[PDB]
């Protein structure tokens, strides 16, 4: 993907699975979970954001 | 007065039915507790962090449609 | 923003056709003026509609008018109603539907004409006045000037 | 000319059809098929000229198997129904295989037949061409007035109870 | 009249209360006028 | 493009002139949500059974077979006056029939024409032009006798009498 | 330019001298609201029937055709026209004048259009509008005995309204 | 009558269920002076309890062996207004409410904070929605074939299971 | 930058004197929160129905229908005496006309969704009686201005048919004044109920 693309989670035991979010950056380096996703609904943590892979992660 | 009550008794299969079969269905996992299946049946829960998880377990919806069975069965 | 009863759906966020005709300016005596197919017009418009209309309402002559008329002996003819017109082919069909049938005008006791209502049944036109004037009556009108001169003399 | 002066010449009436003096006020021909129209009025007025014969002729011939209605339009009444079934179907058969089962406006005239035209001439009558055409005016002018004088024959009829040729010797007016 | 007044009387609780106050009067008004609606009559 | 049913409205993408009765006509759009050539199929079926129900209900005014002579012209009386070994020869006469749409659209839903169950034999249709016009006939008296048969069917509701007697005796209203 | 009839009044910018009958008299100025073709059809119109109703009073005054004293009875102008709608002689006049409308708004039509003048139907079967000048002037006096007919028809059924005499009878008496 | 019972203006036992309530009023009516505020309150109580079993007499209702009305909803049309007509007044109104908020929250989802309209609501915008609800059946008919009611599967969050 | 109409106000914005009957008449600032063209389409259609109101209660008190269902003089009566099927005949007559001359576009979201769509121009000029540009400006005033008064004169009509009930007309013409003996305002909750 590409930074601020909108982008469908593939993850099932994300809590925003299925969901939109935005790419906010991407790491270039040796990082398990390059993509951080920002996402408008927040986890039952509160938390608004999460780093996934590629395969996990697909434009919209 | 019949009429009444077994609509009565439908609200009380239909919610004890709710409550084991969100158990039962939502025993392997949910989106407030992912990997519940890792942890088992009867597991108190999952601590007060992502809101709050008591009675998150499917043990826990056994304990709670055991009420509603009694209703029901009353 | 938006206004509020605005109308424009992309403000209230409701799906929109997109489509938006354009609207012709051309007008039928019978329908209203609006997008149409092309040719319409020319083939379904005012000449259309007040011919059709035209013909309509010469048609309407005989249906109102709609009965069998069968002279006795003398001059004088008997109006009965085409029910009466027995088919001979129809096995148990015996009286046959009817231009009546379509216009049931005497059932429902209407009793039509070729202009239309008839000598049975009449526009009924009264005289709200009831035969006073507007001012200076006696007991039985007292209209609302004579109210003001009542309340004016007291 | 043209039969209503006032009004502009209806463009697809051009003439060629026999007895086209133009008079198309309401809009026919602009809507539907010249050819479905002269078809449905050549045999409106073949049907209607066999109508005028026969409203006159069983006024006064009843055939022995069948009994006399008071007029000729009554006449439909008496004879049996079973036998205006057969007439009936015997007539569709006709139109069936005359019009070689394409009965409908869009395909009747898609094998490029000629309005009103059947084919039949037994006895040659119309095979000079400008006796033809003399002919086919004659046809439809005849079949239109029979249309008129079917209407005014089947009407007085039952208006009066008489029959036409009782109508005219014993003349009652309406009163 | 002040925006910041509406904006107020636009939040949840309050549109909430006056809008099941005006629903549970004309409820009332309904069952004032007419009672006894045990049936749609017909 | 826009309807041509509804001049205002757009045209509804999964509809087309290709499909014999045509109108641009889905308001509501079921064919851009189902399929196209379901809801073609389905309504030519409801049509068909329409055509007939409409021809059954107006038909026992005429005539009755001889054996159900003593049954009611009333359709909804008649309805019940059968006995259940007559409803289940029909029903299995209609399955029978039905067999054959379980494999046109349940299997070879794709090949061939919505409603075209192999049934011409009198070798209709090969005419190409008859065959367009008894196409776009066929859904139009369809939709037609649906139409006729929820009105004569709610007026036998009403009037417990069929649409012929209840004409004839003009019971037009509720009473 | 101002009315040439109402003359503190403008040009009611819809009517011309080209026109039969033009006085310039449009004060409340109704040729804008409509089509002045419609008007001016629909003018003819009520000129031709009011001038055939105005005739037509005069004549049933001076005699009646044989027969007819016996159908209708003392009544005359609207009196006769409740009892002669129960014989056929209403609905025969009705059905043979509604036959020639139907063909008559299609003319309307046609005078919308612009393909015909006004009251135009071409019917000179003898002659009178062979010249130019006469045709004119005949159509200038069809207009205005065609205005008068039209009071004059208010003013003899209103009379007959009042007094139940007609119009010779009252001329006669008083 | 329909399933053994009587209708509710020839059984006695709906007759004696008017006579006793009227007659638990007149009691009360009985030790009050004529013209006092509480006999006027008291009679006009006996004129809606006369009413009401009056009204329900000539209306159709049958009655039980307890005199008191009870209501057929199986879907016969001779009693088509006891469920089956105030049921459809209801569910007209119960999709317009549903129409209505479910148009709110998709207006208010492309707002700027999506979060404060919805609990300080843009009121003219709302009653916008308020008046859209009259023909919800076909806007939500047209809603639902145009893909615009159902999300598919795909875009919808659920559990790994 | 006062308005017209009420001198001591501000004039109200969406009020800028391009509508017909725009004198700058809103105290309540309705036009700030509704837009304009969903009021003033509201306004023609509220003025034309109460139009053919008013003089459906004049009318009907001078010319009936035949027969017995047809001849209640005073107007409130007709409504109950008229048959039922032909009252919901024109019901569900409006419905259609409503749907199709607004060309489903019906709701306050979709109504103007075309940008050639005018507040009040349902495309109804059977005879093109304004096919003259020059007369629509006065047009247009004069019917906005038939439509108010419509409604304040039908209001008025229904309100006094109710307190005298007495058609219009023949109200006016055998008035008879208000006693006050009865038709008493509110009282509800000052005697407690009852
Ligand atoms: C009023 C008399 C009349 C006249 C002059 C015609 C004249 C004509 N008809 Mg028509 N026709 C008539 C009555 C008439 N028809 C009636 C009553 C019927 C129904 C039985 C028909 C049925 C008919 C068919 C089916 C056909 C004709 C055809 C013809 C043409 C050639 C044969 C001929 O010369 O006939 C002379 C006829 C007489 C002298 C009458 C005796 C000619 C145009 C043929 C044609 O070319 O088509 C237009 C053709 O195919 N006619
Ligand atoms: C009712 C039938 C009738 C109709 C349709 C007309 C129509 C017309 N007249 Mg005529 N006119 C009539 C009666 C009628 N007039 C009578 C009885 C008189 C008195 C003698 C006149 C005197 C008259 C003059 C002197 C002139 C006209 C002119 C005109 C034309 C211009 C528009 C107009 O005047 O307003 C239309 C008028 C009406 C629709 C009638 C009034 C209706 C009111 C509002 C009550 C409803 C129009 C063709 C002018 C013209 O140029 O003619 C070619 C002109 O100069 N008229
Ligand atoms: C609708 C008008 C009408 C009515 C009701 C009558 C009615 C009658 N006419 Mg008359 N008639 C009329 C118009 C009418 N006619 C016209 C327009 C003419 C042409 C000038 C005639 C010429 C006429 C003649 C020549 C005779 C009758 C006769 C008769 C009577 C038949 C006995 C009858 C009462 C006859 C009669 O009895 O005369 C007194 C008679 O001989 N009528
Ligand atoms: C749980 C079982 C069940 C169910 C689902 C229904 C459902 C229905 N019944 Mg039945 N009924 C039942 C049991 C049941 N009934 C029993 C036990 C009895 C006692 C014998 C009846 C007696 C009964 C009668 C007598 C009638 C119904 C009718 C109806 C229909 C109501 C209106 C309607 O949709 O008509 C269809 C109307 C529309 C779709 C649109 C109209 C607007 C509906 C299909 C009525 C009906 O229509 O019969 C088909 C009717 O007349 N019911
Ligand atoms: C589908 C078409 C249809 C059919 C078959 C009927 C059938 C019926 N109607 Mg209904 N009606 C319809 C459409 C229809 N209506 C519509 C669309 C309207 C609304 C405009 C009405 C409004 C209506 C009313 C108000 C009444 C009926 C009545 C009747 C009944 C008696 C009819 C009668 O005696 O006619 C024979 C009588 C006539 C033909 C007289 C016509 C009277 C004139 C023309 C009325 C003036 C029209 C007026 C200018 C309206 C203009 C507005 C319009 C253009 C929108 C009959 C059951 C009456 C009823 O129930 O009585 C028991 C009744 O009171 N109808
Ligand atoms: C009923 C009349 C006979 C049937 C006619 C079918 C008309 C279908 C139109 C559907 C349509 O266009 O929807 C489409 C529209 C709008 O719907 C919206 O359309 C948008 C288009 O860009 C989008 O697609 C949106 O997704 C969609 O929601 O819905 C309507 O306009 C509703 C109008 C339909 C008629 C409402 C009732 C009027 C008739 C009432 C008559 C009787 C009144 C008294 C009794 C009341 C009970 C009926
Ligand atoms: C733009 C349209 C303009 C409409 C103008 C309205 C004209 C009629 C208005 C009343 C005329 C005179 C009233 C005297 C009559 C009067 O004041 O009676 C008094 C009555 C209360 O009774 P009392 O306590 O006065 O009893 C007094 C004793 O003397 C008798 O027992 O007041 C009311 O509450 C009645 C009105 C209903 C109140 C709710 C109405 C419905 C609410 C709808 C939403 C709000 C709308 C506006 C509400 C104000
Ligand atoms: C021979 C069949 C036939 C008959 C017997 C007949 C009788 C009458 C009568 C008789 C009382 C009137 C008053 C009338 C009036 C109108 N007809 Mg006509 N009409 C017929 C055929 C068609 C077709 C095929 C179309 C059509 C139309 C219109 C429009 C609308 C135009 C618009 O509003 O722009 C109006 C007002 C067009 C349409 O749009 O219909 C919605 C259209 O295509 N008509 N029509
Ligand atoms: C396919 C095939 C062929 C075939 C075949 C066959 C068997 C074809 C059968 C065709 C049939 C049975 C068609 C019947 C249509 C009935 C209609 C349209 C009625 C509508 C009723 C209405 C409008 C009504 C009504 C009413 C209302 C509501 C109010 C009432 O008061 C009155 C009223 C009555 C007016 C063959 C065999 C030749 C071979 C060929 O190789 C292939
Ligand atoms: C849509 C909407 C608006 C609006 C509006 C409104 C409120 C419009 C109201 C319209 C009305 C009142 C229409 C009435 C039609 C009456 C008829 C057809 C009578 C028929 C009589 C018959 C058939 C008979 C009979 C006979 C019988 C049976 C037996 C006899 O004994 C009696 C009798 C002889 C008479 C407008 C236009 C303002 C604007 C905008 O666009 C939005
Ligand atoms: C547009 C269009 C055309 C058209 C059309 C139509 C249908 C035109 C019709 C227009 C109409 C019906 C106008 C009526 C206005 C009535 C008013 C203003 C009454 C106000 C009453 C008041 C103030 C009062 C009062 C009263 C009070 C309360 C006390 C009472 O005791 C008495 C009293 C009565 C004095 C057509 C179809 C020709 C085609 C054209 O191509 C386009
Ligand atoms: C040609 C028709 C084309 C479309 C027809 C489809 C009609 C749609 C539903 C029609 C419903 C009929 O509506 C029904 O009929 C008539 C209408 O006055 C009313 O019937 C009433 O008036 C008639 C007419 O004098 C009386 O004879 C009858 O006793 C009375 O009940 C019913 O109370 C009404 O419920």
């Amino acid at each position: 993907v590409k930074r601020g693309s909108k982008v469908r989670i593939l993850r099932k035991e994300s809590y925003w699975y299925q969901d939109i979010g935005t790419v906010a950056t991407i790491d270039t380096s040796g990082i398990r979970y390059p993509v951080v996703v920002r996402f408008e609904k927040v986890s039952y943590s509160g938390v608004n954001t999460n780093n996934f892979s590629l395969d996990e992660v697909v434009e919209v | 007065g019949d009429f009444l009550i077994h609509h009565a008794i439908a609200l009380a299969l239909h919610t004890t039915t709710l409550i084991l079969v969100k158990g039962a269905l939502d025993a392997r996992g949910s989106k407030l507790m992912p990997d519940k299946k890792d942890f088992g049946y009867a597991f108190p829960c999952d601590g007060p962090g992502r809101g709050g998880t008591c009675d998150i377990s499917a043990w826990d919806a056994f304990y709670l449609s055991m009420f509603w069975m009694l209703n029901t069965i009353g | 923003d938006t206004t509020g009863f605005s109308g424009v759906p992309s403000q209230f966020a409701r799906p929109e056709s997109g489509v938006y005709p354009a609207e012709p300016t051309e007008q039928t005596f019978l329908g209203m003026r609006g997008p149409r197919a092309p040719g319409h017009r020319e083939n379904f418009g005012g000449k259309h509609t007040a011919t059709m209309l035209a013909i309509a309402a010469l048609l309407w002559q005989p249906v109102s008018e709609a009965g069998m008329y069968r002279m006795g002996a003398d001059g004088a003819l008997t109006k009965s109603s085409f029910s009466n017109m027995e088919v001979p082919g129809f096995g148990n069909m015996k009286k046959a539907p009817t231009i009546e049938s379509l216009f049931p005008f005497a059932k429902n006791g209407f009793d039509a004409s070729p202009a239309l209502f008839g000598k049975g049944s009449m526009i009924v036109v009264e005289d709200p006045r009831d035969g006073c004037g507007a001012y200076a009556n006696s007991g039985a009108c007292h209209t609302f000037l004579d109210e003001i001169g009542d309340a004016l003399k007291k | 000319d043209n039969a209503m002066p006032f009004l502009e010449r209806p463009p697809k009436l051009d003439g060629s059809l026999a007895g086209d003096v133009g008079f198309d006020p309401v809009g026919f021909s602009n809507y539907f098929d010249l050819r479905w129209l002269r078809e449905s009025e050549l045999k409106h007025g073949r049907v209607c000229m066999l109508g005028v014969t026969g409203l006159l002729v069983q006024e006064a011939v009843c055939l022995p198997q069948f009994s006399n209605g008071k007029t000729p339009v009554d006449d439909f009444f008496v004879v049996p129904a079973a036998g205006l079934w057969q007439v009936f179907f015997a007539i569709g058969a006709v139109e069936f295989f005359s019009h070689g089962f394409k009965l409908t406006p869009g395909d009747m005239f898609s094998e490029g037949r000629e309005a009103g035209d059947f084919g039949f001439d037994p006895l040659g009558c119309g095979k000079n061409p400008d006796a033809l055409a003399r002919r086919r005016l004659v046809e439809v002018k005849n079949g239109r007035l029979a249309m008129i004088a079917f209407g005014g024959l089947l009407h007085q009829q039952l208006l009066t109870g008489q029959g036409t040729f009782e109508q005219l010797a014993n003349f009652k007016a309406i009163a | 009249m002040d925006s910041n007044f509406l904006k107020y009387l636009s939040t949840a609780p309050v549109l909430f209360t006056v809008w099941l106050s005006f629903t549970a009067s004309f409820i009332i008004e309904a069952n004032r006028f007419f009672p006894d609606m045990l049936y749609f009559p017909m | 493009e826009m309807s041509e049913a509804i001049p205002f409205m757009p045209k509804p993408a999964n509809i087309d002139s290709s499909m014999p009765g045509y109108a641009g006509f889905d308001p509501l759009g079921f064919t851009d949500y189902y399929s196209a050539k379901w809801m073609q199929e389905a309504e030519i079926k409801h049509g068909r059974v329409c055509m007939l129900a409409a021809l059954g209900m107006v038909f026992p005014e005429f005539a009755k077979f001889p054996q159900f002579a003593s049954f009611s012209t009333n359709p909804l009386e008649a309805f019940y006056q059968v006995s259940p070994a007559g409803w289940g020869q029909i029903f299995l006469f209609i399955g029978v029939l039905e067999t054959f749409s379980y494999e046109k659209s349940f299997y070879n839903f794709e090949g061939g024409a919505p409603g075209a169950l192999g049934f011409d034999p009198l070798r209709m249709s090969s005419n190409p032009a008859s065959a367009k016009q008894y196409a776009a006939a066929e859904v139009r008296n369809g939709r037609l006798a649906m139409i006729g048969f929820s009105g004569m069917l709610h007026h036998a509701i009403v009037s417990k009498q069929g649409p012929i007697t209840q004409i004839v005796e003009q019971n037009f209203y509720p009473k | 330019a101002m009315s040439e009839s109402v003359p503190f009044l403008k040009k009611p910018e819809a009517l011309d001298s080209s026109m039969a009958g033009y006085a310039g008299f449009d004060p409340l100025g109704l040729s804008s609201i409509a089509d002045i073709k419609f008007l001016q059809e629909s003018e003819i119109k009520h000129c031709r029937i009011a001038m055939l109703a105005a005739a037509g009073s005069i004549a049933q005054d001076i005699f009646t055709f044989p027969g007819v004293s016996k159908v209708v009875g003392t009544a005359k102008m609207t009196g006769v026209h409740d009892v002669l709608v129960k014989q056929g002689a209403m609905g025969q006049i009705l059905l043979w004048t509604s036959f020639l409308e139907v063909f008559g708004t299609i003319a309307l039509l046609e005078t919308l259009d612009g393909k015909r003048a006004p009251g135009d139907f071409k019917f000179d079967p003898l002659g009178f509008s062979k010249n130019a000048e006469t045709a004119k002037r005949y159509q200038l006096s069809e207009i205005k005995n065609g205005r008068l007919a039209m009071l004059a028809t208010g003013g003899m059924v209103h009379g007959y309204f009042i007094t139940g005499k007609g119009p010779l009878e009252l001329l006669t008496n008083f | 009558d329909v399933a053994g019972l009587t209708p509710c203006g020839e059984s006695k036992e709906f007759a004696r269920r008017l006579d006793g309530s009227v007659k638990k009023l007149q009691t009360r009516l009985s030790k009050y002076e004529a013209g006092t505020p509480p006999a006027l309150a008291l009679q006009k109580q006996i004129d809606k309890t006369k009413n009401r079993f009056d009204r329900y007499g000539k209306a159709g209702l049958l009655c039980g062996t307890d005199g008191l009305p009870h209501l057929i909803t199986d879907g016969r049309w001779t009693h088509s207004g006891e469920f089956v007509i105030p049921g459809l007044l209801f569910l007209y109104v119960a999709g317009w409410i549903g129409w209505v908020g479910r148009s709110y929250v998709l207006f208010a989802r492309t707002a700027d904070k999506p979060t404060e309209k919805e609990i300080i609501i843009d009121v003219p915008v709302a009653l916008s929605f308020v008046s859209t609800g009259f023909i919800w059946p076909f806007s939500a008919f047209k809603e639902f074939t145009s893909g615009n009611l159902i999300v598919p599967a795909d875009e919808i969050t659920v559990s790994p299971r | 930058a006062k308005s017209k109409a009420v001198p001591f106000l501000s004039q109200p914005e969406a009020l800028d004197g391009s509508m017909a009957g725009d004198v700058g008449f809103d105290p309540f600032g309705i036009s700030s929160v509704i837009d304009i063209k969903w009021l003033r389409e509201s306004e023609l259609k509220h003025g034309r129905i109460c139009m053919l109101a008013a003089t459906g209660c004049l009318v009907q008190e001078v010319v009936h229908l035949p027969g017995p269902a047809f001849s209640q003089k005073m107007a409130l009566n007709a409504w109950a005496a008229a048959p039922r099927g032909g009252m919901i005949s024109i019901l569900v007559a409006i419905g259609l006309i409503e749907m199709i001359s607004n060309r489903f576009a019906l709701t306050a979201t979709d109504m103007f969704a075309n940008p050639n769509r005018v507040p009040g121009d349902l495309g109804f000029d059977p005879l093109s009686l304004g096919a003259n540009p020059a007369n629509r400006a006065r047009f247009e005033l004069s019917e906005v201005i038939h439509g108010r008064a419509a409604m304040m004169g039908f209001s008025g009509m229904v309100h006094q048919m109710i307190v005298s009930k007495q058609a219009p007309i023949e109200q006016l013409m055998h008035f008879k004044a208000v006693d006050s003996s009865l038709m008493k305002l509110g009282g509800a909750a000052g005697n407690l109920g009852y």
